[PDB]
RNA sequence: CCGCACCUCGGAGAGGUA
DNA sequence: GGGTATTCGCCGTGTACCTCTCCTAGCCC
DNA sequence: GGGCTACCTCTTGACGGCGAATACCC
């Protein structure tokens, strides 16, 4: 849940983002970019 | 409810092991997948959507407006949309005739060269409003107007007599009557009235579905258009669309007098500009209705910017409507640019010798006068031998 | 192997190439993307790609190549130009680069530029050193650009008659003063096409800004020159960038002495564009028009000049008056004190199918003498005069009924007398 | 805010205290 | 089939408190 | 200077000792 895992309230525009969402920012785009490459049928090197 | 029923029933038959079909035009997402958007829902967001995979819009080169009728399933564990499996008709034709196909932007735009006479022939009552209207301002394929008319005028009337007088005289024409932002009893009488497709968005939902519908339709007369078809689209939302692009718009900074945003005229200024005459094949008319004087500088701002980009007004008078003399004309102020391209060479001279006539006299007298004149008489050839 | 000669070619010539060095389906693919394929497949041989186009150095220090089939338009075959091959060559905005190109590598997007072969059709040894635009010194129009025909065709009456109310000579700046539905676009077209038969030595260019896409397909397709036009369906940044484009290619080619001709005919619409893009200062004239709008259409204006060292640059702008804003009609207050010629139009004449309808009272140009000999200065100044009492349907009647009995105006001047 | 002008709220490291 | 040389790297860092510092700007565009 | 997005470089080292990978025979 987004509050166990939020971000710090600070000053300014930048953020020290927790660990958890960046890992879980990762995680998605790893998927995503695997789901959108899966459907335009890549070859299996890359696939692997 | 009737969409569930329809689901279980497709669910059950697809069961049994029998094919499903379904159709819809397409709507492609930011993200690069679409969705079938359903006809009797105005294009409206359903649960009951058909999704589109993206490995089918690479392979058919599939965009916004496609009409798409094919085999569907229904979603597995984990999925709510309709998957489609294999399309079997694309834009009512074959895909190896739509794959060849030359896109809307690079088609040439020419000037309005067939005459769309808008007579009826009948000898009736209400066919002196198309008289009247051919013979100030006459409309070709590809035409771009604006009817410039004040509240409480009579754009009602006129709309549904144009209508019917296309209906009836070019029966082979898509007549699409876009209504947004307007009440539904108005709506539900003119889809019972005129003969063609009626898709509207009123008032009881944001302006996003709004543009939304506006997209979609625009969108689908620019593909028949690319497949060679004379859309003809009479939006009287204008002035509503633009409203509605102003009220949707990031604020930038700069407004101009009467509340208007500076980028917020872009996306009206296009949709009315695309229309124009493919000398490939096809042609796109939109006849808009603007709203002056409505106690809104907005909306004199709004016609003062689309003055100057069409290339046909269409002014009524206040008093004339006031006075019930339908229809309420300003033939003074109404004409057509490049109006040799339309009509022959005696029928250009009549035409001229005929405001010539009017021009001195007052409105309401020029109207009596016209009426008089087209009342001794059923077609305007009688009206014309006797006036030389 | 080049870009426009790729770009001429048709759509089914370019198919049935890629079909035949074997790539994907490209019946199913855009025109460029089309070129684009077969550049990558002919430079994966090892052969040399070239191409051609006016730059435009970005604010950052990089530039692109854009293409004049276009109007200037950002492309995705745009070639990228190094801010340090400008560093080296001095390059600016407007300046003509023809070199070869090379397809973008992994994480590139536009073509790079390797070796540069002409600079502003001519040798880079000429280019580096040059005079600027704003060193050299005006004058006055000196040559005589005569409009007239002389084949005796029924057309050339209007060419007539604008030579006898007032003669353009090279690096004129003028003005084409006349109210909507008068026949600006008639008139146009019968200038451009006596400037591409009378001179076709000199560079015509046709500006046409927020303009319908119909009337841009149609001067494109009728004079005999170069197009660049932007629809009003672009906004007012894409006007002022083709502009601006078009006004330092105007001065990059004046520098190398030629002779550029700009018909500008939205004066107006390019100053509404620049008081749209202006951002706002809280302050706000008379009719609605900010207090720094108008500087960049003043010096757009202004740059036309005649060049002593050589070359001469012409601007003809036609201005929209009686169009129901007070905006127009204070843009068109402001610039008639600037420019050294009106030729006004009147629409009393125009609403009688009198064509041309030339208000011949009001014409005029400046130091008419620097153009005319003193027996053709002295025949006008009698025509003038006979002219003037007479009112302007009349006189325009009188003057057609003269015209059309002779080729000349010689002949008709001589029997005047 | 549209136009001047009178005739019948956090993570790492360093130092210290008990 | 099993009893045991080397060893690849498997998880405890006394408790409490205080002061201070460090916290991304990259590419062809 | 910048947009959603991708390139920086390395097979904290001792241990305190506990369970256990492939190995050498009995």
């Amino acid at each position: 849940p987004p509050d166990l895992r939020p971000l710090v309230p600070l000053d300014g525009g930048r953020f020290a983002t927790s660990d958890l969402n960046d890992l879980y920012r990762r995680v998605i785009n790893r998927n995503n970019r695997l789901k959108r490459l899966l459907d335009l049928a890549a070859p299996d090197i890359i696939v692997r | 409810r009737k969409q569930d029923i329809i689901f279980a029933i497709l669910k059950q038959h697809a069961k049994s092991g029998e094919d499903i079909f379904g159709d819809g035009v397409l709507e492609i997402l930011q993200d690069g997948f679409g969705f079938l958007r359903s006809a009797d829902s105005s294009y409206l967001a359903g649960p009951d959507d058909i999704y589109v995979s993206p490995s089918q819009i690479r392979r058919f080169n599939l965009r916004t407006g496609d009409t798409i009728s094919g085999k569907i399933r229904p979603p597995k564990e984990g999925e709510r949309y309709f998957a489609l499996l294999k399309v079997n008709e694309v834009n009512f034709d074959k895909p190896e005739n739509a794959r060849n196909k030359i896109l809307f932007e690079n088609l040439t735009p020419l000037h309005a060269n067939s005459r769309l006479r808008m007579e009826r022939g009948n000898g009736s009552t209400e066919d002196l409003t198309a008289r009247v209207l051919d013979l100030a301002s006459p409309i070709g394929r590809g035409q771009r107007g604006l009817i410039v008319a004040p509240p409480k005028a009579g754009k009602t009337m006129l709309l549904q007599n144009i209508a019917q007088s296309i209906a009836y005289n070019h029966p082979d024409c898509v007549l699409m009557v876009l209504l947004i932002d307007e009440r539904p009893e108005e709506v539900t009488e003119m889809q019972r009235l005129v003969k063609g497709e009626v898709v509207a968005s009123t008032f009881d939902e944001p302006a996003s579905r709004h543009v939304q519908v506006a997209e979609m339709v625009i969108e689908k007369a620019k593909r028949l258009v690319e497949h060679k078809k004379d859309v003809i689209i009479l939006l009287d939302s204008i002035t509503r669309l633009a409203r509605a692009y102003n009220t949707v718009v990031p604020a930038s900074g700069k407004v101009l007098t009467g509340g208007v945003d500076a980028n917020a005229l872009h996306r009206p200024k296009r949709f009315f500009g695309a229309a124009r005459n493919v000398e490939e094949g096809g042609s796109l008319t939109i006849i808009a209705t603007a709203l002056i004087d409505t106690g809104s500088k907005m909306d004199e701002v709004i016609y003062e910017e689309f003055k100057g980009t069409g290339n046909m007004e269409l002014h009524l008078s206040r008093k004339i409507a006031e006075k019930r003399v339908f229809p309420a004309i300003d033939y003074n102020r109404s004409g057509t640019r490049k109006e040799e391209l339309l009509t022959t060479q005696e029928e250009l001279q009549k035409m001229w010798i005929l405001r010539k006539i009017i021009h001195p006299m007052g409105e309401i007298d020029a109207m009596e006068f016209l009426i008089n004149k087209l009342a001794m008489t059923k077609t305007n050839d009688d009206f014309f031998e006797m006036m030389k």
